[PDB]
RNA sequence: UAUGCAAAUAUAAAAUUAUAGUAAUUAUAAAUUAUAUUA
């Protein structure tokens, strides 16, 4: 399987998904409109 | 073959295709026939 | 999104990193600089950077092309200056205005030509910034070294006659006249330099 | 007067053409063509009324000043005897609009809507012409005559009046009336718009 | 040492392609959607199934102008030169054979005299007509049937 | 806004986009309209995601069996490319889809080599065109 | 060749004897006609014009 | 007949077919379904660019008709030959005696130039073409050239 | 030379669409006027009754025609000081 | 201004200097720098 169907469920709107499921939908500037919605995950931040 | 004539005369050519796929009505039919330009092409990582 | 890819908030966006390190080419490419004006290298018209380029060294000279204000400029109206200047010279009993008024309706119809013909000019510039110019990116070839690699290849070939020995050796230049002042047993003529 | 130069014909591009059956050179002098052409009819429009030449057939009837199509439509009614009275006015809008351009009228568009439907699909491949005719259709919309004022609109075209004009005829509304022009999505904008829109297309 | 002045900016002429290339995101994409913590973007579930196309390869990679890299943005001429040079003689003999087709916009689904003549050319080539003949023969057809037109017309 | 200049270059810059009726090429086209907006796809992404997309067996050889030099009819591309805008969401008053597509391509007609373009300034790339000389766009 | 004739006296070391009889081997190129191939920036210009004032 | 659905005219369809299947994706019947089936539609099933004319033929409706009245619902060849017979028997200007297009058997050379050349190559050229071979009436004195 | 000659290319090969688009604009004058009548308005001796007025129209274009002699500029020398080019014709500086 | 003599950049190499013990490095190129007769 190269290209996997992943996440399917349409039940909420992206925007609930990507709100109950991670923290970057808290910054909603730091992130680029093809990715905005679309992130379920929590992410950290690293200062090198 | 000495002798297979009798088949010969009922016998069957194989059909123009060539020429009748060339006059086929087209739809980038000019009345009068102009050759391309010369494309860009690639002259080296320096040039592009 | 409201503007270019190229160009972020503070200035040119710094994808390589040469811009990180020098971070003054993000803001500044010179005194014809504004912000809209970065991304797009060339400024305005009629303005510093404005010029366009081709293979890298920039076209000052557009005018010159159209045949306007060019000492080999193009003249519309010759046969009737000439006609005038004639009329002039020959005789003062009889004076022809005839041919002033031949001349001015040229010259009435020529400012009208003129105005079209920098107009297309224009359009040219528009035209050559689009499709033709590399925005000064492109190295120039309009300098001899900048061929060296052209020349190296004939260096090379006269090196491969000589039995691949005297790089970038010539003959020796000989006298006005080494021939006829030589005696019998000394080169009279300059040999290959291998062959000294 | 003679040009600033006297030079031959410029080359013919490739792919570039007379077109056929066109005299090229053909003179004011030359023996009238016997049919109705655009080409034939100017030539001899330009024989018979000297210099005289109209953008379009509105123009033509601004320069008689009071003379409606119909009016003049007796006079060829009159001459040809076996016309009808629709064709005698008829006569006169074609030789005119072969002259000058095309109409403007909604007569017209209600004509070309009606062939149009008259004929439905076509055995075009692709349904070409159908495609051709509706895309040109709607051309003639309201909607479309409102979009291209938006979008002269955008480019700075008008000036103070025009604005002062769009604003009182936005005034005139009620939000009664807004709420019945915003079902359209468009209409609205044509009630504020019409006088720049008008302006623009005409 | 005096350089082109925009030199800090230029371009990778052989690589700045690649960034944006289809296939490029396929993959990327493939493996972020994999995660399961992505919710993949519309285009993806379209071109999940309808991969593009295989060896259409840039010329930057590919240093040959030759190369037809496209099955779309390719023209050559179907027409081999011996055809061109035939219809063009034939074109250029009479301009209202040639226009009798496309005179405004090429009208596509139905014959046209250009190639209906050429037909007939070859047909009478292949019963031992030579070349002038042959052509003023079928330029003669064209015009006589045009005179049949045109007197019905009258 | 962009979406329109898109557009007009799937329309007028791609030779022989296959029949673009057919709901196959029809759907690629509409996806990656939808991609453009919203900002999933670069738009250069998405042209060469259009150009490379999967259209039919020996499609040059069937090709050939249509075309002279490659370049389709381009009628299809355009009612296709306003098809799209209208059935997406994309203007809130529906015309003006249509009209703005139309309307580019009208005023690029005029232009010296007109359906080409030079591949850094057709989209998208570090380095731009001043607003004015971009090539769909409502400033020239 | 130059060289020979030269050295036997039927070629003058300056100077060109023919040059009057030899313009009609050159392409002698009339302002009045156009060359689509030309490097001359000139005679394109003065046909555009001479069409635009037309 | 019906014996087969599909035909062709593409050169190096082989290759094709390879290269279609490569660009696909799935195992699913689904895709597998589409992926053939459009394979199919396009290119074998003579939707476009097809005639009647075109097909080679050997049974063209002539021929059928004669065929259907010499070997059809014949109990023997016995009977078939007797038939036959009966059939060559036939005078030119009978009603039924009916003609059809008959298929050229093709030309080796193709043409009577090509006829010419091919002879030629078994024989001897002359030095010297038919009308100058024979002396000038008048003398020319053979210098040095 | 070879990179002017590029350049000198390039502007031509616009000036011929220029050109193109400047006929292009004449044959819509054709069918505005009528082919006849544009012809009128370039010269055409349509008024020409007999061959006296062909020979004067015709007399004009003969004294246009006829060429009087070009007088070309020559650009002077310009004398400098130490005289690092003396193929100076302007005063602009050069390389050497 | 090529009859004596005269190998020598066209690259096979291991951080700069230095006769191969001295100093601790050196070298390097596109940021930035107002006047060159264009409608
Ligand atoms: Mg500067
Ligand atoms: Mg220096
Ligand atoms: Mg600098």
């Amino acid at each position: 399987d190269l290209y996997p169907e992943g996440f399917q469920w349409k039940h909420k709107l992206n925007t609930e998904y990507n709100q109950w499921r991670s923290n970057t939908w808290l910054t909603p500037d730091l992130i680029p409109k093809e990715h905005r919605g679309r992130f379920l995950c929590n992410f950290q931040l690293n200062i090198v | 073959s000495i002798y297979a004539h009798a088949l010969s005369q009922f016998a069957v050519c194989r059909q123009p295709w060539n020429e009748y796929i060339g006059l086929l009505t087209k739809q980038d039919s000019t009345p009068y026939h102009t050759e391309p330009q010369e494309k860009p092409a690639y002259r080296g990582r320096k040039q592009g | 999104r409201q503007h270019d890819s190229g160009v972020n908030q503070y200035g040119l966006k710094p994808t390589n990193a040469y811009d990180y390190i020098n971070p003054t080419n993000l803001i500044n490419f010179g005194r014809g600089t504004t912000f809209d004006n970065l991304g797009v290298r060339r400024a305005g018209r009629g303005e510093i950077d404005s010029s366009p380029s081709h293979s890298g060294s920039p076209v000052f000279t557009q005018a010159k092309l159209i045949g306007l204000s060019g000492e080999e400029q193009l003249t519309m109206c010759q046969s009737e200056t000439m006609a005038l200047r004639l009329c002039m010279a020959k005789a003062g009993k009889e004076t022809c205005e005839r041919e002033s008024r031949a001349l001015d309706s040229c010259l009435g119809r020529v400012g009208h030509l003129r105005r079209a013909m920098s107009e297309a000019c224009w359009e040219f510039n528009d035209w050559f910034i689009q499709n033709v110019s590399d925005n000064h990116t492109k190295p120039f070839q309009h300098r001899p070294h900048d061929w060296r690699h052209f020349y190296a290849q004939e260096k090379l070939v006269r090196e491969r006659q000589q039995n691949g020995h005297a790089y970038g050796r010539r003959p020796k230049q000989f006298s006005f006249g080494a021939r006829y002042v030589k005696t019998d047993g000394y080169g009279k003529r300059p040999r290959l330099p291998y062959n000294k | 007067h003679g040009n600033l130069f006297y030079f031959r014909e410029y080359p013919m591009y490739p792919g570039e053409y007379v077109p056929a059956e066109h005299n090229t050179l053909s003179s004011l002098r030359d023996e009238l063509r016997l049919d109705l052409t655009a080409q034939s009819l100017k030539e001899a429009w330009m024989r018979v009324s000297g210099g005289v030449y109209f953008q379009s057939v509105d123009e033509y009837y601004a320069s008689v000043d009071g003379l409606d199509a119909e009016q003049i439509g007796e006079v060829l009614a009159a001459l040809f005897p076996e016309l009808n009275c629709y064709e005698a006015q008829a006569l006169v809008q074609r030789t005119l609009e072969c002259i000058s351009r095309p109409v403007s009228a909604a007569s017209r568009q209600l004509s070309r809507t009606i062939t149009a439907e008259a004929v439905g699909l076509d055995n075009a491949p692709g349904h070409y012409t159908n495609f051709l005719e509706w895309m040109g259709r709607l051309t003639e919309t309201r909607a479309f005559k409102t979009e291209h004022a938006l979008f002269e609109f955008s480019r700075r075209k008008f000036n103070r009046d025009d604005v002062r004009v769009m604003f009182e005829n936005y005034r005139l509304m009620s939000k009664a009336t807004l709420l019945a022009d915003s079902a359209d999505s468009y209409s609205h904008f044509y009630t504020v718009l019409k006088d720049f829109a008008r302006k623009v297309a005409g | 040492y005096k350089m082109p002045k925009n030199m800090g900016v230029a371009p990778r002429f052989d690589t700045w392609n690649e960034k944006y290339e289809p296939w490029e995101h396929m993959k990327r994409m493939g493996r972020l959607v994999g995660t399961g913590f992505y919710i993949p973007p519309e285009w993806y579930n379209h071109f999940r199934m309808f991969p593009p196309i295989n060896h259409n390869f840039q010329q930057e990679k590919t240093l040959n102008p030759h190369n037809a890299s496209e099955p779309t943005q390719d023209d050559t001429s179907t027409l081999s030169p011996e055809r061109v040079a035939l219809r063009d003689e034939l074109a250029r003999k009479s301009r209202l054979v040639a226009s009798e087709g496309m005179r405004y916009y090429n009208i596509f689904w139905v014959r046209k005299p250009l190639d209906t003549m050429e037909k007939e050319y070859y047909e009478l080539k292949r019963r031992g007509v030579d070349h002038g003949e042959a052509i003023r023969k079928v330029l003669q057809g064209f015009y006589s049937g045009l005179a049949v037109k045109k007197r019905v017309a009258a | 806004d962009d979406m329109f200049i898109w557009l007009c270059h799937t329309a007028m810059s791609v030779l022989n986009p296959g029949d673009m009726r057919s709901r196959l090429i029809y759907n690629h086209l509409r996806i990656l309209a939808e991609s453009v907006a919203s900002g999933e796809m670069t738009q250069r992404t998405a042209f060469r995601f259009f150009e490379s997309a999967v259209r039919s067996p020996a499609y040059r050889e069937i090709a050939k069996r249509q075309l002279e030099g490659g370049a389709a009819t381009r009628l299809a591309g355009i009612s296709a490319a306003a098809d799209v805008m209208r059935r997406m969401g994309l203007t809130r008053r529906p015309m003006s889809s249509y009209f703005e597509l139309y309307q580019r391509i009208v005023e690029r007609s005029e232009a010296m080599t007109p359906w080409g373009f030079p591949p850094l300034f057709q989209f998208e790339e570090r380095l731009s065109l001043e607003p004015r000389l971009k090539f769909f766009s409502r400033a020239s | 060749a130059k060289a020979q004739a030269i050295r036997i006296g039927l070629y003058p070391r300056f100077g060109n004897p023919f040059w009057f009889r030899s313009q009609k081997f050159r392409p002698k190129a009339y302002q009045e006609n156009y060359d689509p191939t030309t490097y001359s920036t000139k005679r394109t210009v003065e046909h555009f014009a001479y069409n635009w004032v037309q | 007949l019906g014996w087969t659905d599909l035909f062709t005219t593409i050169p190096d369809m082989t290759y094709h077919i390879k290269e279609w299947f490569d660009t696909t994706e799935h195992m699913h019947n689904d895709a597998v379904a589409w992926q053939l089936g459009h394979l199919l539609e396009t290119c074998f099933k003579m939707k476009e660019s097809h005639s009647s004319a075109m097909e080679r033929a050997a049974i063209t409706p002539t021929r059928a008709r004669w065929v259907e009245d010499a070997f059809a619902d014949q109990p023997s060849v016995n009977d078939i030959m007797r038939t036959l017979t009966e059939i060559e028997q036939l005078p030119f200007q009978s009603t039924h005696n009916t003609s059809d297009e008959s298929h050229i058997t093709p030309y080796t050379l193709g043409s009577v130039a090509a006829g010419v050349q091919r002879l030629g190559e078994h024989r001897l050229r002359y030095t010297l073409s038919p009308w100058d071979i024979t002396p000038p009436e008048d003398s020319v004195v053979l210098k040095h050239t | 030379r070879r990179w002017h000659r590029r350049l000198q290319k390039s502007f031509i090969a616009f000036m011929q669409f220029k050109t193109m688009k400047v006929l292009e604009d004449q044959a819509r004058l054709v069918n505005t006027y009528g082919q006849a009548a544009v012809n009128a308005a370039l010269g055409d001796p349509w008024n020409a009754t007999d061959n006296v007025a062909r020979e004067r129209k015709s007399a004009a274009v003969r004294r246009q025609v006829r060429a009087l002699p070009m007088v070309n500029v020559v650009p002077k020398h310009v004398a400098t000081m130490k005289q690092i080019h003396n193929d100076r014709f302007n005063y602009r500086w050069r390389v050497n």
